[PDB]
């Protein structure tokens, strides 16, 4: 089963945010049974086969923004990195891990602007 | 889904 820690953050304006997104995995991940899918919105974020990810599919507003972290997914933690956080990074976040089964979370992010 | 260079849409679709 995939199970997120929470699902709903509550991030700065213009702060990195790290979401989360765990899966099992035993004594070591097998990239060839690992599809990891992020989505926003209609907006594609991370689009993870086997290892392999093109850039040209991510939606233009998460460029050089957006990225799976590697060392995370290679515990079980299909963490998706937004540096820089925008106002308009407000929303639901869908992920999506097929890794001897499929399941899916939601993810509530909220972006605060202190002053 | 899940050709990893065309779009996908939620879930497990093609986009």
């Amino acid at each position: 089963t995939v199970t997120v820690p929470k699902d709903l953050y509550v991030v700065e304006y213009g702060s990195n945010m790290t979401i989360e997104c765990k899966f099992p995995v035993e004594k070591q991940l097998d990239l060839a049974a690992l599809i990891v899918y992020w989505e926003m919105e209609d907006k594609n974020i991370i689009q993870f086969v086997h290892g392999e990810e093109d850039l040209k599919v991510q939606h233009s507003s998460y460029r050089q923004r957006a990225r799976l972290l590697k060392d995370q997914l290679s515990l079980g933690n299909a963490a998706l990195q937004i540096t820089d956080v925008k106002l308009q990074d407000a929303g639901v976040y869908r992920c999506m891990i097929s890794y001897g089964g499929a399941d899916y979370k939601r993810i509530t992010v909220k972006v605060n602007a202190p002053y | 889904y899940a050709n990893p260079a065309l779009p996908w849409a939620w879930x497990x679709l093609c986009g």
